[PDB]
């Protein structure tokens, strides 16, 4: 009902907030993986 | 009264043979509960003694599966509490008092090995719940949360099936049915709050749909229980 809609909207807002957090964390992980790739290149070197 | 006494005497005579007693034990699971209720209601010493002897014969070691029969009787018909109440009550007949004491000792011995988990399992199997102390006991739920989720959440699946059956039976909206539905909703809410992995299983098995359907029930208590379950599910 109305109470469930507010809870679902809060979950939707939390999921939307998590989507930005996940994208930001993944972007940082992608940069970190690039640094790890450089270490892998150094191992290849 | 004379007909009931003669029937009880015939039942005891039949139960004197262990094979016949074992056969009659599975014939009517509620026979022991009915006999205990009749003994409690009746004030005749002879009738009470005959009922006690018949109850003891069913749980006697001579009959097959004596321990299993005694445990089932104590779990379903509340043999231990009835025997404890009878022991407290004073009986004029000495033989009836001795039989009641022996039955109480047997019930206490059977309940010593049993636990609250066995009682909960028996209640779930019988699909009867009337707000047992384990439902309202936070410690019991905390110590039995792992058991409920064990065996791929077999207990959770059984509770979901019972809730679905109550929802199907919600059209009658009987007082006992309403109490059972409320108890099932409380158990589902507890199993969702603790170890929330069962929440996904309940949602897959239509538990959320059953809760939503119960939210529109005419009964105020059932509606409140369904609202509490919904709040515990996704609500604040």
């Amino acid at each position: 009902d109305e109470l469930n809609k507010m809870q679902a909207f809060i979950r939707k807002e939390a999921e939307e907030k998590a989507k930005e957090i996940q994208l930001k964390a993944d972007q940082e992980y992608e940069i970190e993986k690039t640094n790890i790739v450089r270490n892998e290149t150094n191992n290849i070197d | 009264i004379q007909l009931q006494y003669h029937s009880l005497l015939l039942i005891w005579l039949l139960t004197f043979n262990p094979v016949f007693a074992n056969e009659l034990v599975q014939k009517y699971l509620s026979d022991f509960l009915d006999l205990l209720k009749l003994v409690k209601i009746t004030i005749k010493e002879k009738v009470s003694r005959l009922c006690i002897s018949i109850i003891l014969q069913c749980c006697s070691t001579r009959v097959k599966q004596h321990k299993k029969v005694i445990k089932q009787l104590l779990l379903l018909g509340n043999a231990l509490p009835t025997v404890q109440s009878l022991s407290e009550r004073k009986y004029s007949d000495e033989e009836l008092r001795q039989d009641i004491s022996n039955l109480k000792e047997i019930l206490e011995n059977e309940y010593q090995e049993l636990t609250s988990f066995d009682e909960y399992v028996a209640e779930l199997d019988s699909k009867l719940l009337c707000w047992s102390p384990p439902h309202v006991d936070n410690g019991f739920w905390s110590d039995n949360i792992d058991e409920f989720k064990k065996d791929n959440y077999k207990i959770f699946r059984q509770l979901i099936e019972l809730l679905q059956a109550k929802v199907r039976n919600g059209d009658v909206n009987a007082k006992q049915e309403k109490i059972i539905i409320q108890v099932a909703l409380n158990d589902i809410t507890h199993v969702v709050e603790l170890l929330p992995e069962s929440i996904d299983v309940l949602d897959k098995t239509g538990g959320k749909a059953d809760i939503m359907e119960l939210l529109n029930h005419s009964d105020s208590r059932v509606k409140y229980e369904a609202l509490k379950a919904t709040q515990a599910i996704i609500g604040y």
